Order: structure tokens, then sequence, then C-alpha cells
């Protein structure tokens, strides 16, 4: 315990910063998805937003979720102005991988290890 | 035939004599489209649908905690024993003991070099077995 | 044998004394090295004022960064430590000083004492994933536009854990969990056997 | 057989060795694409440039893609090529009968010879591709000969998988590229006026998921599976959407098929592959068969995409300036008449 | 504020940089540079790499000038081990040093004129580039990428007769130099382009760290050589070119007279280099000779354990710069007892060059940009690493 | 002013692995032993911690090993015990300390083995 | 074919690559050129084996040829040595 604090004395403060950048990767998804031409909807757009933002909703701890933001508020930036080109966009989206399974029969039937 | 694998290929729990359970790490991975002894069975109970509880080894670790104690924890031999009762079924129990000299199966070294399946699979053991003879 | 010049190693010793007894609240441990190199170091709340005293005092003008790096030891529990080596273009000399941060205890940024730090702070960000505060524009330098993970931590992958190669089917370039096909062949090194410390 | 070793992705082995002819063509990309994904050994034989075949060696790892030369009029070159696969997929067709090959070449003569070599190699399984709707006695000389092909196909690889695709539209299709290029036209010559002409498209990919699976399921023999799609479309939404995304004006104009098979002749008439030909034009004006009772792509694991999604990607190219940068979305989907 | 980038493959930019700008009419209001297109991992795949098997990665951090690279990591390593380098080996790594020098400033200054568009020079100095390549050639094994300056010294002996060859061509280089200046140095147009761009303070260039004839050409009098030796560069006498009203024309005017003043430390090393070895003795820091190896047992465990093992560097940490051409090129090794290094920072002169792109190029125009990273010899290789 | 978290540091979403390798790898701490072959005990000083063995099918072309698991060669030196497992702990992957196991004192005496009684 | 007789098969996955491109092997295999190599007689009970030409040989080794049994063989060399 006893720790120093970043941006954000409890996670409460913390919780409206998130809200700031929820916003604006909202407002920006559908820029750019016309800036870079990406062949996505921007309401699936937005939803890739929302889950990048939600695969990291269990943490509660005030310092991570702070650099939580700087960091996702630098990505903003990039994919703002055209730093990251399409294919570092598309990317998020996972597009070319093949999907793995996660059942159990499934795995065992593919993989030594699980 | 459902391959398995050997302990060189498996994190698998093993006990020796006086009970001090020790763990085989994966020093490689099973060959062919073998796989490890838990999860056939696991996978056959899914098949037949009396799937088993765990599904992960940790989770298997953890059903042998319920059954027995010694799996779990490693490198720690068992302290007490309760050979008094013990004892007592013994007096219970009346048999005869044949006239028959007991013998070891291991009369003499060669008899020691071929034992179990890997053994018997080697071509090492089948040298040093010949050298013998 | 090198050719050590006792003159130096006491010189510097006493300057390490002046700047220990000028800032006694930040200098942790000051020493100056066998290799007539001293390593001033300071906590890290000093990183402002310690830097300051060296850039501006007539008797220790350290005018320029010669650069700013971060040793990650995972095994102390503040992983990284800032080292900044400094350099006096007067007294012809140099000093280093290094800091101690932890993950997620940013350190302040001297981009103020020195702008040559501007760049290389974000090479730590990039590499280690430090963070420095008041720092103009904090963003990676180094890495892929998209990359996630901090490369020089002790704790990550050589090969990382993503290639790139382009696929026809999207006709675009592709990144994909790394594959590789002759992983590389990590050779034991360290000899059972140790040197006598001289 | 190879043992599937590996995590699934690229450098690791799927134990499929499989020849396929055709690779050199629009679905080849992509079946070749799937098999050098996951793995498998390729050979593709080839009789265009080695120029031409570069674009295939980028997919796949070193040494899973082998292209060997190979001349249709030779027994001999299809005998090796099949040597040591274990899989041979055929994809030979073309449109335009040419000169030195007929339709009954490339869909019928030929195709028989390669499955006929590939059992006295003795490949597991075979997958002959005809089209769709290739009714024995259609109106396509080329629907026609497909048909009569899959008879023989039967006879030499008995069970060897057949998948009969519907329009298949995907970058560089001719289904989908085909209409947004009669812009040249300034009209657009549909019969009935673009309607009862009710057509279903699949992508590309789809088509292909599903043939590499047909490699890799047991189901698989001695079916028909027919890959259809996701939504039917009379042509004339077909051709008004393609030129609503292309955003080029449509003017849809009645023409007689008799007139028009003239048409067809004309271009078929150019010695470097003509832009349309008499028999591209009877199909066109060919509506799909009902669903029967073929399987389909998700019987095969892929689901069908639906044309709408993937259309924008397929015809950005033929866009203009601003147009280029216009999305799906805030354009108009058209209706699906299954009829 | 129109942006664009400069655009990886530029055929000016020097090897590819993504300098994104903001053009104010053809002014550029704002230079970000983007780097990190080359990194390439040097400092992290070192730590998994024994000493001796990290020394080529030194050649490819700034390959233009490959040696004097070497010698950095090596004055490094033998600081930590305490050993020092034979009296023959130090005078070879200063002919060797120089000689390179010469090879960045002849890259330097004709690739300069080749972006500002003169092309003939380029041509005219590569010839002799080449001629100098051979000399790594016969000396090293290699045109580039040498691998020759070891950490306890040079790997082998010269040739028996390098010394003479690097005397005729010292002995004509000269004129070499003279003609291009006679194009150059008062080309009613090359002043132009070149004068009064890019203009550095003296105190804004020691607070970006500049470190180089970026500092030497404000007029601040620093050279490494001078103020703190390394090697032998102690016994040769040169001059330092100090530099005033720095601009890329004096700067150049800098990288022309340190290419004639290597000339005359060249000459000197030629004329006084001792008879002697060329490796350190300690058989525990450098490896045994292959005669010995073959016959002697202490010579062979010796060969086998530094080649597959290693030095065993003693635990410590250094930071030791030397003057590469471009400027300060320091290694900051971090070393535990192991054979393998544990950090190697490789202070790059040209990090901080670049990021004073921002501070230099203000107000200028698209073909000022040209020209100043021409003036701060900025290969990627060293910036990214 | 300092604030008060009882939250493990874990710091799992910050270093950038991906989800697989964080909950599917295990770790195990443990003090390196002796190859038997050498008597040298200078290996058998730091507590280290490895990441589970993975997959390393053979290549068809060159028959070279490959590896698709990019934790496999990493092997992290941590000098005690607690220090390795709060690396653990912190990064989020499973750990299983071995205790170290030390030689035990043995006493040796070269008159002893001269008697001949025994 | 091959020195340890590689020999992708009949039925391998892998023997498709030689298809219209040769295989790369040797002949005048070492495995039988020592020994075509005639034995070295000696008069010492050791004898060194240079391997040839000092520097440009092996490291240098002693074989004791002490037993007509044996004709010592330098483990680099694979030069039988008659007593
Ligand atoms: N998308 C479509 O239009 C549909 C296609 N199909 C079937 O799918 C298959 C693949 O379609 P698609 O790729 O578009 O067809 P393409 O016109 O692209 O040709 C497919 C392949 O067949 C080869 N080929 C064609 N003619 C000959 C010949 N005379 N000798 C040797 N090889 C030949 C081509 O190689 P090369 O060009 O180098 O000769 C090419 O690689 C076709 O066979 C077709 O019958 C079915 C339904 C719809
Ligand atoms: C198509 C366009 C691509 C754009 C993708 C985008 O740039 C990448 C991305 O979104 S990067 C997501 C990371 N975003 C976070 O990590 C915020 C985490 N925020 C918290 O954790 C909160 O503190 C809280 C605890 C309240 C969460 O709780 P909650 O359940 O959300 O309510
Ligand atoms: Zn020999």
């Amino acid at each position: 315990t006893s720790v120093k604090p970043i941006f954000s004395r409890d996670l409460n403060e913390a919780k409206r910063r998130v809200r700031e950048l929820y916003r604006a990767w909202y407002r920006e998804v559908p820029n750019t998805v016309h800036l870079m031409q990406l062949d996505i909807t921007v309401k699936q757009g937005r939803d890739k937003v929302r889950e990048m933002f939600m695969k990291n909703a269990h943490v509660t701890d005030p310092r991570v979720v702070d650099l939580l933001v700087i960091k996702g508020k630098m990505e903003l930036q990039e994919t703002i102005k055209v730093w990251k080109q399409r294919t570092h966009v598309m990317r998020f989206f996972h597009e070319t991988e093949t999907p793995r399974p996660k059942d159990f029969l499934s795995k065992f039937y593919m993989g030594h290890d699980p | 035939i459902l391959p398995g694998a050997a302990y060189t290929e498996k994190s698998a729990t093993y006990v020796n004599t006086e009970g001090r359970a020790q763990q085989t790490k994966v020093a490689v991975t099973p060959p062919g489209l073998a796989r490890e002894d838990w999860k056939i069975i696991r996978a056959l109970s899914e098949i037949a649908g009396i799937t088993l509880p765990y599904d992960t080894l940790d989770q298997v670790r953890n059903r042998l905690e319920e059954v027995s104690p010694n799996l779990v924890r490693y490198d720690d031999i068992e302290e007490t024993n309760y050979f008094q009762q013990a004892s007592e079924l013994a007096k219970l129990v009346n048999q005869e003991v044949l006239a028959d000299p007991l013998v070891p199966p291991q009369l003499t070294i060669k008899d020691f070099y071929m034992t179990d399946s890997i053994s018997r699979a080697s071509q090492t053991m089948a040298k040093c077995v010949k050298a013998v003879t | 044998v090198r050719p050590r010049s006792d003159v130096t190693h006491k010189q510097l010793s006493a300057f390490g004394e002046y700047v220990a007894e000028i800032l006694p609240k930040y200098v942790q441990q000051v020493q100056v090295s066998c290799l007539d190199e001293l390593e001033i170091c300071i906590h890290p709340d000093g990183v402002i004022p310690t830097l300051t005293f060296l850039r501006d005092h007539t008797n220790a003008q350290f005018k320029s960064l010669a650069d700013l790096t971060a040793v990650d030891v995972p095994t102390r529990q503040n992983r990284f430590e800032i080292v900044y080596n400094l350099l006096s273009l007067r007294f012809n000399s140099r000093i280093r000083v290094k800091t101690y941060a932890d993950e997620l205890t940013p350190i302040d940024s001297i981009v103020s004492v020195h702008i040559a730090a501007n760049w290389y702070e974000r090479e730590v960000w990039d590499m280690f994933g430090v963070f420095f505060f008041n720092h103009p524009d904090l963003r990676r330098i180094l890495t892929d536009y998209g990359f996630e993970g901090h490369p020089f931590r002790k704790d990550f992958p050589l090969t990382g854990y993503v290639e790139l190669r382009y696929d026809d089917e999207v006709k675009r370039v592709v990144a994909e969990p790394v594959e590789l096909a002759q992983e590389f062949r990590k050779f034991d090194l360290n000899s059972p056997w140790e040197a006598f410390p001289a | 057989a190879v043992i599937p070793h590996g995590k699934g992705g690229r450098s690791s082995v799927s134990g499929v060795v499989a020849t396929v002819f055709g690779a050199t063509g629009f679905l080849g990309r992509y079946v070749v694409n799937h098999l050098g994904r996951m793995g498998s050994q390729v050979i593709i034989p080839y009789r265009c440039d080695v120029y031409d075949i570069m674009h295939l060696r980028l997919m796949g790892d070193l040494g899973q893609l082998t292209f060997l030369e190979w001349d249709a009029r030779d027994k001999d070159s299809i005998r090796k090529a099949v040597q040591h696969s274990n899989v041979v997929i055929n994809l030979i067709g073309r449109e335009w009968e040419t000169r030195n090959f007929d339709f009954e070449d490339v869909f019928v003569n030929i195709p028989r010879a390669i499955a006929q070599a590939s059992k006295e190699a003795g490949v597991e399984r075979f997958i002959h591709v005809s089209h769709l709707n290739a009714s024995m006695k259609s109106s396509s000389k080329s629907l026609r000969s497909k048909a009569v092909g899959e008879k023989e196909v039967r006879s030499v690889f008995p069970e060897a998988i057949i998948i009969r695709p519907s329009d298949i539209f995907g970058r560089e299709d001719r289904f989908l590229n085909h209409f947004a290029n009669y812009r040249w036209f300034l009209a657009v010559p549909l019969v009935s006026l673009g309607f009862k002409t009710v057509k279903q498209p699949v992508y590309v990919a789809d088509v292909s998921k599903g043939i590499v699976n047909a490699t890799k399921d047991p189901d698989a023999v001695g079916k028909t599976f027919a890959f259809t799609g996701p939504n039917r479309y009379l042509l004339f939404h077909l051709v008004k959407y393609i030129f609503g995304m292309t955003h080029r004006t449509f003017i849809p104009y009645p023409l007689p098929l008799f007139v028009y098979s003239w048409i067809g002749k004309l271009f078929g008439l150019s010695p470097f592959e003509p832009w349309t030909t008499k028999d591209k034009v009877e199909r066109i004006h060919i509506s799909d068969v009902m669903p029967t009772d073929l399987p389909g792509l998700e019987d095969l694991g892929v689901q069908p995409t639906p044309l709408e999604l993937k259309s924008i990607e397929v015809l950005r190219r033929h866009r203009t300036y601003r147009w280029l940068s216009s999305e799906i979305e805030e354009t108009k989907p058209a209706k699906t008449v299954n009829y | 504020n129109m942006t664009l980038n400069f655009g990886p493959q530029h055929p000016a930019a020097h090897g590819v940089l993504r300098l994104v700008l903001e053009l104010s009419g053809e002014m550029v209001r704002k230079c970000d540079p983007h780097i990190g297109l080359l990194h390439r991992g040097t400092e992290k795949l070192i730590e998994y790499k024994t000493y001796l098997q990290a020394l080529p990665y030194f050649d490819r951090l700034d390959y233009v000038s490959m040696m004097c690279n070497e010698q950095a990591y090596s004055i490094a390593v033998e600081k930590l081990l305490n050993i020092q380098p034979p009296p023959r080996a130090q005078w070879i790594r200063v002919l060797f040093g120089e000689i390179t020098r010469i090879l960045n400033h002849i890259m330097a200054v004709t690739t300069h004129a080749l972006d500002i568009g003169a092309m003939t020079p380029f041509f005219w100095m590569f010839e002799e580039r080449e001629k100098m390549f051979e000399f790594y050639e016969r000396v090293s094994g290699a045109r580039m990428h040498a691998a020759y300056i070891r950490p306890g010294g040079v790997h082998q002996d010269l040739p028996l007769g390098l010394l003479d060859d690097i005397y005729e061509f010292s002995k004509n280089f000269s004129l070499r130099i003279d003609e291009v200046e006679e194009m150059l140095t008062n080309n009613r147009i090359w002043r132009n382009r070149t004068v009064d761009i890019g203009v550095v303070t003296a105190e804004d260039a020691l607070n970006y760290g500049f470190s180089g004839v970026m500092l030497r050409g404000s007029g601040i009098q620093w050279d490494l050589r001078k103020t703190q030796p390394y090697d032998v560069y102690d016994q040769v006498e040169f001059d330092v070119p100090i530099g005033s009203r720095g601009d890329c024309y004096d700067r150049y005017l800098c990288r022309v007279e340190e290419m004639r003043q290597s000339l005359r430390i060249i000459e000197q090393c030629l004329n006084k280099m001792p008879p002697g070895e060329i490796k350190v003795d300690d058989a525990k820091v450098s490896p045994p000779k292959r005669a010995e190896m073959k016959t002697s047992m202490e010579s062979l465990i010796h060969h086998f354990k530094l080649y597959t093992e290693g030095y065993q560097v003693p635990p410590g940490a250094t930071y030791t710069a030397i003057e590469a051409p471009k400027g300060e090129f320091g290694v900051y090794l971090v070393s535990d007892g192991s054979s393998r290094p544990y950090r190697c920072k490789i202070k790059a002169p040209g990090f901080a060059h670049l990021a004073g792109l921002d501070k230099m190029s203000k107000g200028h125009m698209l073909a000022d940009v040209v020209a100043i990273i021409g003036t701060q010899d900025i290969v990627f290789g060293e910036i990214d690493r | 002013q300092l604030i008060t978290v009882d939250e493990k540091l874990d710091i799992t979403t910050l270093t950038g692995v991906p989800e697989e390798h964080i909950k599917t790898r295990k770790v195990r701490i443990f003090v390196p032993a002796r190859n038997n072959m050498q008597s040298g005990v200078n290996n058998t000083k730091k507590w280290k911690m490895e990441f589970d063995t993975r997959e390393r099918w053979e290549n068809p072309l060159m028959g070279w090993a490959s590896t698709a698991d990019p934790l496999s060669n990493m092997v992290l030196t941590f000098s005690a015990k607690e220090d390795a497992i709060a690396f653990a702990e912190k990064n989020g992957w499973s750990y299983d300390v071995e205790e170290k196991k030390v030689p035990k004192p043995k006493s040796k005496s070269y008159g002893a083995n001269f008697s001949w009684n025994k | 074919i091959t020195h340890t007789g590689q020999v992708y098969d009949e039925k391998d996955y892998r023997r498709v690559r030689f298809v219209d491109r040769q295989k790369e092997v040797n002949e005048n295999f070492a495995i039988d050129l020592i020994a075509q190599q005639p034995v070295n007689e000696v008069e010492h009970r050791i004898i060194a084996c240079d391997g040839g030409g000092g520097a440009l040989g092996h490291p240098k080794v002693y074989i004791n040829l002490d037993k007509e049994t044996k004709t010592g063989t330098c483990g680099y060399c694979g030069l039988q040595f008659k007593q």
C-alpha cells in the first residue's frame, strides 16, 4: 500500500479521464474510417473501441488506470493524425488471423499444449 | 490405440515408496498426435457425456487433493502412520506361508536391464543385455 | 594494466563529497569507481534539483547530456535504473547521476534542464515504460506505431509476439502471432567455476 | 500422411500436399492463400510465364509452394504433378474458348485426364470444380460442357468432391467488376430490363475456404456441395447497386438477348481476351438454380458473407476522385428478391 | 499549415526518414522527424550475445564509420577488463580510425552535394573511397563491416605491404580534396544554399547535446581526441578545425579541414608505427595464435573457452566516448561478471543532432530542410539502433 | 500526499503481453542445480524463474527445430525467492516456487578411512 | 544416397522438392576415403599426427601404436598407424 499518485488520487477521478477518452475515440471512429478509407462500419468501429476499452475494464488501481489512458490518448493522437496508416488500424480488428476455439475438445483435437 | 506420453513429456506427478510426491516437468512436447494421459481420459469422458470436472491440470491437481493429500504437497514425506491398528487386522487374517522359497525375479543383472516398456524398447539396454549374455 | 592517474581518482572523489554536502537531501550514494568515473546516486525526487545544480554551478558546469538510459534489474523492487551521463566541457570531466524508477512510479522530466533529453526520455518510455512527467510530447519513438509492450524490458521476448507478412486475400500487411522457423538457440554459457576476486 | 504439428499459423504443418492446377487465376489466388496459410504442401502447376506466378510465391512458408511447368496437351505433365500430392483440386476454366482449347477441353476433357491420373497416383481426394446451375441442357455451351464433365470426373475419381459455386464476386471478380465495367457503354443493356434475372453472388473467399475445408473434412467425399451465397438478387438491383457504390449513373436499357448474343459475338471476335462473349452473355442472363438440397458453405464451415459487406472493397477502384471516399452504410443497400 | 511526409523513400533524405512537415507556403512551419524506421534491436540483441559476437553489431550501428565505432566498444570492454591494447595495435586503430574519418567525411560532403544537386563531387571522391575500402579488405577481409578492431587490440597484423599503399594514396588524396573545393567551397551557388542556413548558437548547441562538428562549427572548442585522449591520439599532433559564424557552409569547411588534418595524423602513424604484437598477450582476453592452440594444451583450452563461452568481464559499468567522425560515439556498457553484457546503450551522435532539426530549420524552405539533414551527417543506423 | 491501494500490483494490463500467454503460462521459480558433470557451484547461486516449455515441431524444409512460444527462451534471474514471487504476481503469471536444496554438511577426515576396524 | 544416406522417401511429402531439380549428394564419400588410406607404419611406441603441415593441420595429438592388435587412429584424421 502507501503508493504515490500519478494523475488521479482516486479511481473516481481517474474514471473521469476514461470517460473523456471514450468520448474522444467515439467521436473519432467515424473520421478514421473515412480518412483511411477503411472497409469497416463506423458502428463496428465504435464497437471495437468499446471492446478495447472494456478489455481492461477489470482494473481498479488508480495508478494503473491513469497510465492506461495516457497510453490510450497517445494511440488516439497517432490515429487522429495519419501516423497509423490503415495496416496499423485494421490490425485492431484481427481480420486475417484465424480465430482459435477455446473449447477443450477443440483444442484437444488440434494442439499438444493448450 | 489411444497414444499417450512418457514422463519426459508431461507435467504429471509420481510418488516413490515413502510417499514423497514429486513433479515431472515437460522436457519435450509429446510426439505425433500423441497427447497427455489425463486429457485423453477427460476428452473420452466428454465424447461419452459423463464429463470429468477438471479441464486444466491445476484443476486435476485440485482433484488429487480431495482423494489424497500427498499428491498436492511435493517433496513432503508424511510423518504419522497407524501401525498398531494395522497389526490388529493382520492378527485377524489367517493365512499359510507356503514352503516354496521367496525369490526376487531379478536374480542377476541381465534380469535388471530390461523391465518396463521404455527399458524394453532400449537399443542401449539391448546391447547391455547381449554383453551380459 | 590501464594507465590510471591517481591525480584524477582524488579530484573526482573530492567533487563527490562536494556535491554530497551541497545537496545532502537527494544524494544517497556517491562513489568514484576504479575506472575513474563518478556516479552520484540520487532519490528520484532529486532529478530536477541535482541536474540543475550540475548544469548551472560555477564549480561544476555540466552543460551537455551525453545520455539517458534505463537498465532494468527485474529483481530490484524499483525495476528501472535511469542513468544520466553528463559532460563538462569547462572542467573536461564527467559524472553520472542515476536514480531508480518502478514501472508505474514516474520520474520527473529534465527537458527543462537539458533539451537533449526531449528525445531520450521518449526512447526510455518506448523501450522500458518509465513515464516522465512534464514532458512536452512523450510518445513512442523507436517502436512501430501500433506496437504493444515495452521491448527492452528483460521480461519481453526477443522475438516478440507479433511479426508481419503480406496477405493477398486482404491485400494488406497483417500481424500474426510470431512463428519462428528456427527458434533462437539459447546457449547456456555461464561456467560453474568462479574467478577468485583479485 | 503427415501428422499435423504446430500452432496453426505459417511455418507449421497440416499434412495436405495438394496439386491445384488453376492456381494462376482468380479463385486459385484464394485457394493457395488458405492452403498456404494452413501450412499445407501446395504444388502449383503453371503454364503462364514466371513473372505472372510471382504473386503466389509470397504466400506460404519457405518450401511450402513448389511450381511445376505443365502443358495440358501433354499427359506426362499432369502425371508428375500428382506424383507426391494427396489432395488434387481442379479449377481449370475459361469463358472464351480459345483457339487451341475449347470449352470441352477446359471443362470436361482436361479436368478428366487430371483426376484420372490422380487416382493412378493414389490421391486421397479430388475436388473438381464446375459451375453452379451447370445443367446438362443449359443454354451456354459452357454450362452444358461443365455438366458433361462432372459426369466424367465421377467415373475417373469416383466421389471426388465437386463444388458448383454461384456467381463469384471478389476484387478482380467478373460478376461484380464486369457490370461496373459496362460504364463505357453509356447505358446498360439488360434483357427484361435487368429483371427476370435472379442471381446469387458468392465472395471469392467464401468459396475458397469451403474448398480447402472440403479437403480436410471426411463428409465431403462423394458430395456435390454448391456454394451459393447469403442472399439472392434480381439482376436489376445488382446492376444498380454496383453502379451505386461505384457512384456512376445507371441507365438500364432493354436489348433483345437475340441481338445481344450478337454483341457478345463481337467482343468474342476480338483476339485479346474478349471483354465479353456470346456465352458470357447467356450465362449472365441465366437465372440461378434454387437451393435444392445440395449442402452449402456453412455446411463446410464457412458461413457465407453478404455481398454488400465487402462490395465496397471490390467496387472502390471504379469510383472517381471524390466518390472514392464514400462508405457502404451511408449508401443504400439494395433489396433482396428470393423469387 | 500544409502537412506532408517528407517520405521514407526520398532521394534526398538519407536512408529512410519520415519528416512530417507543416509548410506555410514553401516555408517549413514545423519539423517533427519520425524515427525508428531502422530500429532493429541492436541494444537488446547484444544482451543475448557474448562480447566478441557483439563486436560485429557495432560496425553496423553507423556503417559509413565502420571501424571508429568498433574502437568505442573495444575501449569500453578493455576498460572493464583493465587491459589495454599492445603499442602497435594502438597506432593501427588510430591509422584506421582516421582513414575511417576521411571515409565518413567523403560520404558526408559528397552526399550533401548530391541532395543539393551537385553530382560530380560524389563520383570524384567515391573512387578515392573505393581505394580506401581496399585497405579495409586487405587488412580485415571485408570492404566494410571488417570486425578488425576487437576488444583487445586488432585481429591480425597489417598485411606485408599495406603501409606503403596507405602512403601512395595519402600522398595524393589531398589534390582530390583540393579539386572538390574548387567546385564548391567557393561556388557562387554552394555558398548561397549553405551560408546562413541552420545557424546554431554556441549555448544552444551544448544544451541540445550536439557534441560534434556541430558544436565545433559554432566555435565551441571540443575534440574528445584532444581533451580526453584515447589510444595514441595523444602522441600525434593535429589541429581541431574550429569554426565561426556557424552555419551549413562553415561546418562543411570544418569537415573538409578534418579530412585535411586526418591526412596529417595518417602520415604520422605511417612514419611512427612500432614493431610489436597486435593483440594483448593475455590468452584470458585475446584468443591464442593458431600455431599455439594447435601445439600447446593451455592454448587450446583458452581458444575453446574464449570462442565458446567468453571474456567473462569483471562486474562494473563504464561510459567511454570517442570522437567518431559524426561526433561523440559512446557505449554505456553495464556488465555483470558474465561473458555476455547486461546493457549496452549506444550514444549515437545523431539522436541529438536530429532532435536539433526542429530548432535549426525554423522559417525555412523545403530545400533548406534537405541542406540541414546533410549538415548533420545523419546515418539512421546510429539514431535507430 | 500518497494514496492507499491494497490491490496487489498487477500491471498485467500495461506489460503488453497477448492474453493467451498470461493466462496459460506457468512459470517455475527454482535455483538451478549443478550439471553433475562439473563440481563448480557458481551456477547454483541465483534463483531463476522459467516459463513452461511448449511445442518444438521439426521444420519440413531444413529439419531445424521450430517453436511457436515467444516466452520459451526467456529465463529471468532474481537474487532472492521473495523478489521472484513478486515478479510473477504483478505480471500475472502463475508460479510454483521450489525451495532451494543445498548440500547437507558432510563430515570428512583423511584419518577415518585408514581405520582397518572400519 | 548421401553420406548418412538421406533418402527422402517414395512416400515422403518432401521428395516433392527434387522434381525438375537435382539433389546434392557426394561422390568420393569420405566414409570410404580413409579406409582407402594405407596404414602408416612406425618405429616408435607413440607417434604424433599434426594432420600434415603443422599449423595447417589438426591440434597435434600423440597416438599409442603400442598394440599391433590395433592400429592407432588419430581421432582427427582417421589415419590408422601400423606400429
Ligand atoms: N468466378 C467465376 O466466374 C466462377 C468460376 N467457376 C469455376 O472456378 C474455376 C476458377 O475460376 P477463375 O479462377 O475465375 O477462372 P480463371 O479464368 O481465373 O482461370 C482459372 C485457372 O484455370 C487456368 N486455365 C484456364 N484455361 C486453361 C487451359 N486451357 N489450360 C491450362 N490452364 C487453364 C488458368 O491459368 P492460366 O490463366 O495461366 O491458363 C487459371 O489459373 C473455373 O474453372 C470456373 O469453371 C465457377 C463458378 C463461377
Ligand atoms: Zn590426425
